């Protein structure tokens, strides 16, 4: 049990890293969810401008 | 009087050798299971380190 909550905890300290950097630890774009919520964002921010 | 601790000194054989029983099937049985837990603890202890 102490392993898998090793495994457990590095991913909740990527979904929590998440919230201040774009990268993902070792180099990637974070690209689940939270991208979509991004990209939402954007589109709310060029609805408003037309 | 002398008559009666004659008895006792049997009786006391009687008891020594089932002290000599268990603290050979102590040694045999029981201390090796001991160490097996022991072995068991200290990786465990690693892993609450990790």
């Amino acid at each position: 049990l102490t392993t898998e909550q090793i495994n457990m905890t590095k991913e909740q300290k990527e979904a929590q890293r998440a919230q201040t950097s774009d990268t993902r630890t070792d180099g990637t774009r974070v690209a689940g969810s939270v991208g979509k919520q991004k990209e939402l964002y954007d589109q709310q921010i060029t609805s408003y401008k037309r | 009087a002398t008559k009666a601790e004659y008895a006792l000194t049997k009786l006391k054989l009687s008891n020594e050798s089932v002290t000599y029983c268990t603290a050979q099937y102590n040694l045999s049985s029981m201390l090796p299971q001991q160490l097996l837990m022991l072995k068991n603890q200290t990786t465990q202890v690693a892993e609450q380190t990790k």
